[PDB]
């Protein structure tokens, strides 16, 4: 996942 | 205290396991898995966000898992360091  | 949480509110894991009703049909990770490891359904696409930290996560790929996206972007998290 990405940090948003 | 000496910590605080950035959502209150989403301080319980059932609170959290309730934010996923909408959970998109695409998003592989499960609501149990995801609540358990501090996170919530923010309402936009597949972007959780940790009770604790207030780290936000999206884009999940897979062999992705709940906690180590959490432990890798957010490792200072409480919620991380306390587990
Ligand atoms: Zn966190």
């Amino acid at each position: 996942a990405t940090a948003a | 205290g000496t910590i605080y949480p950035r959502n209150p509110a989403m301080y319980s894991e059932e609170a959290r396991l309730k934010s996923f009703q909408n959970w998109p049909d695409y998003a592989h990770l499960t609501p149990r898995e995801l609540a358990s490891a501090g996170l919530y359904y923010t309402g936009i696409g597949d972007q959780v966000q940790c009770f604790a930290c207030g780290g936000k996560l999206k884009n999940w790929e897979p062999g992705d898992r709940a906690w180590s996206e959490h432990r890798r972007h957010f490792p200072n998290c409480f919620f991380v360091l306390g587990r």
